[PDB]
RNA sequence: AGAGUGUAGCUUAAAAGCACCCAACUUACACUUAGGAGAUUCAAUUGACGCUCUGA
């Protein structure tokens, strides 16, 4: 069984938590729009002062089929 | 018109240490973990005692290595929670300005081929690079005569930075040092397309 | 399920969702 | 009717459709020691291709393999650009909680 | 220094509708059900606070 004064106290949290995530998601957003218009501006420049380059630049490297990297950790060795 | 050929890139050091979880990030895993009981479905004293004291007696590798430096910029350590980009002092016989690692580039070379010879060029190591493509990750110009100064992107796998008392000046900067080490407009925008996070 | 760190091969301590609370794991 | 101007105000099937360098068949691998984690982190990939509007065709599973077990999901894409696909994987990169295996394998 | 100027992401919306998110059903997405946050830059149609562009 439970008690009112945790359930709010879980409500609470849930709504605490929207604002945190919601936050999150904005923040990771703007990073999105922000760094993808510095790019877009990018090949626009490159494009206008080369005319030879745009054609190389959407070209897509051949060794990411297999691509690795590993995540994160806690004790670096 | 005569213009002068500059690249650049902006390497990228990822975090090898997860950022710590805030206080309501904490919350959230208590609740997780309460609701996990609650949905779970079914000497043992002897083996806790065991198991906790296997716990203690090797201690966890601190997460964090950099409050005991405080001046350690060209330590390639230098933050774990968070990326890290190389940048370096630079002068010129006009100028003088703390700029991200630049280089000159030809029209027989390729820009990623400038791009993997400045990978060496200043940095005199033995550091592993991986390039994902060839679309760069910001231009900026500044005419004294024409010129153009292209920040690529680089991701570092591994890195045998030998020297690391070099006589350069890289510093590695995640995010807010960036503003501070960088004045001019042209240069203090490279958070732009540095991953914030 | 609880949080067991794990270690495969160089001291890379890992959380897992593992029974039986054993706090250190290393594959040998 | 045929020779009225309302002619075919009717048809959908030409509305439904049942069957520039970009990529091909992309399958992202993640093996992990968590079930809870792995199907968080699918969830989280999943939005963020649906918000980004990538094309996801299929999030299935490979089968179980013990030698403990480590459980594995598959996410398919399929249409990237230039910047795009840099962003995407860059994004991938940052946002992998905790001790989990990516991949950007093809199909067969 | 000048021009365009200005409602939360978008609105020939006038403080609204779409968008947006978590929770449950989903492998997953989606649906649905529950909840969440949001703005008309400051002064009297006008001036000045912020953004984009044109130059040094």
């Amino acid at each position: 069984e439970l008690t009112f004064e945790e359930t709010e106290r879980r409500a609470l949290l849930l709504k605490k938590w929207s604002l945190y995530k919601q936050q999150e998601r904005k923040m990771e957003r703007d990073t999105i729009r922000a760094m993808l218009e510095a790019q877009q501006e990018a090949l626009e420049e490159l494009q206008l002062e080369s005319p030879k380059l745009h054609a190389e630049a959407i070209k897509r490297d051949p060794n990411l089929f297999p691509f690795e990297k590993e995540g994160p950790h806690y004790t670096p060795p | 018109s005569p213009w002068r050929l500059l690249g650049a890139l902006c390497l990228q050091r990822p975090p090898v240490v997860s950022k710590p979880l805030t206080p309501l990030q904490e919350e959230m895993a208590s609740l997780l973990q309460q609701i996990e009981i609650e949905r779970s479905l079914y000497l043992a004293q002897d083996l806790e005692d065991m198991w906790e004291q296997k716990f203690l007696q090797f201690k966890l590798g601190a997460r964090i290595t950099e409050a005991d430096e405080k001046n350690d910029r060209t330590s390639l350590n230098r933050k774990l929670d968070r990326n890290l980009v190389l940048l370096v002092r630079e002068k010129f016989g006009d100028q003088d300005v703390w700029i991200l690692p630049q280089a000159e580039w030809q029209p027989g070379e390729t820009l990623r081929g400038t791009a993997e010879r400045t990978l060496a060029t200043l940095s005199e190591n033995n550091m592993e690079a991986k390039f994902l493509g060839n679309a760069p990750c910001g231009h900026y110009t500044f005419k004294f005569l024409g010129a153009k100064v292209f920040f690529f992107k680089a991701l570092l796998l591994t890195g045998d930075f030998s020297q690391a008392g070099n006589k350069g000046h890289h510093v590695w900067v995640t995010k807010d040092e960036l503003g501070d080490y960088l004045k001019p407009k042209y240069l203090a925008q490279v958070r732009r397309f540095v991953s914030d996070l | 399920l609880y949080p067991v760190l794990l270690v495969k091969q160089d001291g890379s301590t890992i959380h897992i969702r593992y029974r039986e609370p054993r706090r250190m794991l290393a594959m040998p | 009717y045929k020779t009225k101007p309302t002619h075919g105000i009717g048809k959908y099937k030409h509305l439904i459709k049942a069957e520039d360098y970009e990529y091909g068949v992309l399958n992202i691998h993640l093996t992990a020691y968590d079930m809870t984690l792995a199907e968080s982190y699918a969830q989280y990939v999943h939005n963020l291709c649906n918000s980004l509007s990538i094309k996801v065709e299929e999030s299935y599973a490979m089968p179980t393999k013990t030698i403990l077990t480590t459980h594995e999901r598959v996410v398919q894409i399929s249409g990237l650009s230039a910047t795009f696909a840099e962003i995407f994987l860059e994004i991938i990169q940052s946002s992998l909680p905790e001790g989990v295996r990516l991949s950007v394998k093809e199909h067969t």
